[PDB]
């Protein structure tokens, strides 16, 4: 399919950028999970970043490693995360749908079987966070020949060698890291460097996400007045959830008025 | 690109986030610089000399192999200053990272025996030393957190999964993705992504150069095998190295099979694991069904960590070494027989190789062999766990 | 009568009941027969390098004398197998017990360095070992009681008295008095009758010898001193030995002040004591007005002693050796500098003798100096004794 | 004076042993010890050794070890000891009164002061424990000077040279060891060992006296048929003053009784 490039298409004749938020499936619950993402995109969410639930995963702060551990607790496996996505396609036929993955999912049973998973059941893009591009290879061909987004990652110092491969390799959107560390939304993401953007467009890249450390509605106007495509919040999310946990019903209010909050913030 | 392969046949890469690609290849300079720099070969032979107080002996055993044709030789891992053979790599490492303009430490440890030799290369080379260390661990080897503490290392208790090991090896990593501007990450095994295993190796070769050097002396040939425990591997491939092109010389790692390698309560994936991306490598790890990464177990705190270095997977992958388990029992009655009968308090992870030596002799106790046991610890940190087991089995 | 001479000026002799001078004159002349024996030399040289470790480093210092004119290093006992220099004369007494057809020994214990050291040589030369210590310093030095037991020792804590050295000495030789025929007495420092302090330094003077050969490699010239820590005086004396006629280079006793001098909580007899007889010798001792045996005191168990060797007392007479005396408080302070600034854990009775040549170098920073400290012991066996102080007071 | 040769003419006129007693001066307090004391010479003690409580008595098992406690926790100094002594000579002018001494405490403010005050108070003799022949000239030399008799130690291993030096340098009596080890009511002495009886008796050494481990009138009948010329037991007698604490008239009762019983003994 062509879910992002239509997409951001959409977006560009709008002269608007993506409010994208990130949860892990499965957290607190199956049925939980499927009405807060239901609750997201009713709420003006233009994509979705999805977690698979994974045992170590080191590009997580607390906040996503215990949304992980809430998943597992209710005895989520990829399995059922293939079902809810399968559940999700079906409500939502235009939504771009990321997932978030850990090299070891991917690999496990096969990285070929893994994208074709992916493409049975309408997922647009994987993002495996501990494969560079320097170890990317079958990772890229796998998803390509699935017609999935491979992602890959701008750092804050990526030097122009980097640049033009991530421009080359990636598909779907360009990830912009806001910082080094790890998801967080306690430790705020830089402003948007302006020379990557900049550079990514020349090299005539995948629109470029923000991600790590958005929390406000500041932050994702900032994004998009430097001239990334749109800007990502996961931990921001996820601590609605983790504070609400008792109070499903505020749970979804209170994510439905910081998503309508992050997504007006993306027409700056 | 990098310099140097960062594969051992299948194993091994550097499956980090791309944030700390510039890191590793900045490492990987360094330690390509550093190896050709008289200098630096000099400072780090003089530290390991009048420092940390190499060569260690090679102790001919006297009394364990009584009555059989066993010939068995301990390397005295034990006798480096610190207690393990984990201080000789973290001298090279720490002025590595002096050499790269870093002030900051990040390591994890397990048995505290790293976290130790960190502290102290810390204290001694004017770097501000932080470790990580599982909860379970900080318990159990408590004499170690002592130590660490009263050499200025900041140590932080992990207490997420599995609280040992490799948890504190999350950490570490999580830590340096952040903060490797200004950290050198002192990772403590033959394990991680590249460069490490190859520095860890590099720096850690002494041990086999001497031990060739000591047999040759005392005994006019080469040992019909050399024997370590392999936690991540860097005892192991330390003692290895130099004996991998001398063909006829058998190489034999032992992993902890903990409870049992049938109670799934081990750390034995080279063996018993498969193949996975995790901790950046692609190393035999244990993992579930579905690709979850799984908790280990052994009596050992060293050992205890459900993946290997990536060049002990490919020397079993073509048969160059062999790979055994030896179980916490095992270990235990190896530490008891060497404290009684050559007065050497051996670490439990030590124990494990030791076992594994007094097996070979047992099983087969008229078959001639010429023996080498890499003694990688001394058994202070474990005086207490074993006490309280001896205890409670009612010794 | 003897074959060689009891006393060093007024000090020393043999006072012992009549019972058991066939024993001491026995071990007299086995020593002068294996001190000329090639075969006993060589056996000796032989398990000091292949399984103790010898020779032990000599360390510069690099942080703790920043700023100043003192150049100091450390002589490594710490690295010595076992963890102090007690285990060099251990060695030889053991095979010297075995060369008079003894199959047990007795030793006492302070610090259990020396009882870790007596049992790990029985539990290699195939002794049966029995180890009294006083009942406090069973609880302030415990990690040690756990070695001993593990390797097969039996330990006998002392309550009497002061339930520390002296009373762990006086019981040791109740024993050897009814059990002479088949146990040796492994007396564990330079104190005791004749031929004891003798044979003690004797067994110890590789220290010395390997420490002078090692400053004329790295300087060029002896040492202006060489300073260590008093308790009975072997790890001293087998510093000193081989330096006594190098006139020019300064020995430095230092003896335990406790709680200070003036509060009469000490153990430094040699410079406060009063010349007395006991435990088998004619030394100072710490003694009541009517010549009752004074109970000593230092946070270190190994110095927790109120006399001291005659050799010691003999050198003081005649000034070619200098005493002095360091507290409780300043061995601390010795002890957490070399933790933190050269990654170190020395023992607390290693401390005493660091913290009066970082005195030295202090009170004087711009005076050429070039000392040697002998680190007697590494100070695994203290870490909960410092620990719990320093939170005491609050850090 | 020539106490002990006076005593003993009159036991060989008699054709009979010795029997001596050893009690710590001032156990368990001064004035109960001088009513032990008379109470021991009443019921037949032939000669006294009586020991001044050291700090560190390194020839004593924990009975005697004990008693020493026991004076110190009454505050006995060696300075009261000599009081003592003075009062018990004055009461009983013939008995033999011989002290077991520590080196340190004869040693401490000079030897010749200390037998010069040995003499003044009386005392026959001193044994000092931790002095060998070898090293006992100057401690010899002060008491001779003084009249009193040095004691020497002849053991159960004694050569030759050994027996020629104690039978020498000795006066009074000749302690004749029965065993090694320490002092001990509960570690029996061996058999008294004639050769060595017959070897002093042939050096003219002073007459033998059996001691360590001596608890029974059968053994005081042995030594004496051995042709000891008596026996000393001190531990058995410091036994029933520990027994006895709370009961101070059972306890002189008992002592009587079991030094009536082991005089007897010596008439075999
Ligand atoms: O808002 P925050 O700080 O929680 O950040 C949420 C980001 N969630 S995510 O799926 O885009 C995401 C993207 C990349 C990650 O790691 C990598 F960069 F190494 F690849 C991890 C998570
Ligand atoms: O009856 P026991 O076993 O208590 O023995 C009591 C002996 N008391 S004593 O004064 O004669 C006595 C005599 C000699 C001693 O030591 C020495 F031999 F080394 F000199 C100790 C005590
Ligand atoms: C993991 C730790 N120790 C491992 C260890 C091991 C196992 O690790 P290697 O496989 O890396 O040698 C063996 N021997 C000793 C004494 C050890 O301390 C640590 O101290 O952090
Ligand atoms: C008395 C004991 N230790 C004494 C000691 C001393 C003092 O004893 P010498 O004076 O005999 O060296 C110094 N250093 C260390 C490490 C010591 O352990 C003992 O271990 O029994
Ligand atoms: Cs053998
Ligand atoms: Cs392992
Ligand atoms: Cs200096
Ligand atoms: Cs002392």
């Amino acid at each position: 399919m062509e879910r992002y490039e239509n997409l951001f298409a959409q977006l560009n004749d709008r002269r608007e950028g993506a409010f994208v938020p990130f949860v892990t499936l499965g957290d607190p619950g199956i049925e939980q999970s499927l009405k807060i993402i239901d609750t997201l995109i009713d709420a003006g969410a233009d994509a979705l970043e999805l977690g698979v639930p994974f045992s170590d995963p080191l590009a997580d702060g607390p906040t996503i490693q215990n949304a992980n551990l809430r998943a597992f607790a209710a005895g989520v496996t990829p399995a059922q995360c293939f079902e809810m996505l399968a559940l999700i396609r079906e409500k939502h036929p235009t939504i771009p749908i990321g997932l978030l993955m850990y090299a070891n999912l991917v690999f496990n049973n096969g990285i070929d079987a893994f994208y074709a998973r992916c493409e049975q059941v309408g997922v647009d893009s994987v993002l495996v966070a501990d494969v560079p591009v320097e170890e990317s290879a079958p990772f890229r061909q796998a998803a390509l020949r699935h017609n999935i987004a491979p992602i890959f990652i701008c750092p804050p110092n990526a030097d122009d060698d980097l640049l033009r491969q991530v421009a080359s390799y990636g598909r779907g959107y360009t990830y912009l890291l806001s910082r080094s560390g790890v998801t967080g939304a306690e430790n705020r993401g830089a402003l948007p460097l302006h020379h990557l953007i900049e550079k990514l467009k020349e090299y005539h890249a995948a629109p470029a996400l923000q991600g790590f450390g958005i929390s406000s509605p500041e932050q994702v106007s900032a994004a998009v007045r430097a001239g990334a495509a749109g800007a990502i919040s996961g931990s921001a999310i996820v601590k609605i959830i983790e504070k609400n946990l008792a109070s499903p019903k505020q749970m979804l209010a209170e994510l439905r008025s910081f998503v309508s909050a992050m997504k007006a913030a993306s027409r700056a | 690109t990098t310099l140097l392969n960062p594969y051992f046949g299948e194993f091994g890469g550097m499956y980090v986030p791309q944030i700390l690609m510039p890191a590793l290849n900045q490492l990987e300079e360094a330690f390509v610089s550093a190896q050709k720099d008289p200098e630096f070969q000099a400072q780090f032979a003089d530290l390991l000399k009048n420092y940390a107080g190499r060569p260690t002996a090679l102790t001919k055993c006297q009394n364990i192999t009584a009555g059989t044709r066993t010939t068995l030789y301990l390397k005295r891992e034990d006798l480096l200053h610190g207690g393990a053979h984990k201080t000789n790599q973290v001298l090279g490492q720490a002025l590595l990272a002096k050499r790269m303009g870093k002030s900051e430490i990040i390591a994890e440890t397990g048995a505290g025996q790293h976290g130790v030799a960190s502290a102290l290369a810390s204290a001694l080379l004017g770097l501000k030393c932080r470790i990580y260390m599982g909860a379970k661990d900080v318990e159990r080897q408590s004499p170690n957190v002592f130590r660490m503490r009263l050499m200025g290392a900041e140590v932080i208790p992990v207490h997420s999964g599995s609280a040992t090991l490799k948890d504190a090896c999350n950490e570490a990593l999580r830590d340096w993705s952040g903060s490797y501007e200004t950290a050198h990450y002192m990772l403590g095994t033959a394990a991680g992504p590249h460069p490490y295993p190859t520095i860890v190796r590099e720096f850690q070769r002494m041990i086999g150069e001497e031990t060739k050097a000591q047999i040759l002396d005392k005994e006019g040939r080469l040992p019909d095998a050399v024997i370590a425990c392999v936690g991540g591997g860097s005892n192991a491939i330390g003692m290895f190295a130099d004996f991998i092109n001398d063909t006829s010389v058998g190489l034999i790692g032992v992993e902890p099979g903990g409870h049992g390698i049938e109670t799934g309560e081990h750390g034995a994936p080279l063996k018993h694991g498969r193949v996975g991306i995790y901790f950046g490598m692609k190393a035999p790890m244990m993992q579930t069904a579905d690709g979850q990464i799984e908790e280990s177990y052994s009596i050992s705190a060293g050992l205890d960590f459900p993946s290997v270095g990536p060049q002990h997977a490919y020397l079993n992958s073509i048969g160059r070494a062999d790979y055994v388990s030896i179980t916490d029992d095992e270990a235990l009655e190896a530490f008891k027989t060497l404290c009684r009968h050559e007065g050497i308090i051996p670490a439990l992870e030590s124990s494990h190789a030791l076992a594994h030596a007094l097996k070979m002799m047992r099983e087969q106790p008229e078959k001639e062999q010429l023996l080498v046991v890499n003694l990688s610890g001394r058994g202070d940190k474990d005086i207490f766990t074993v006490h309280d087991i001896l205890k409670a089995r009612g010794e």
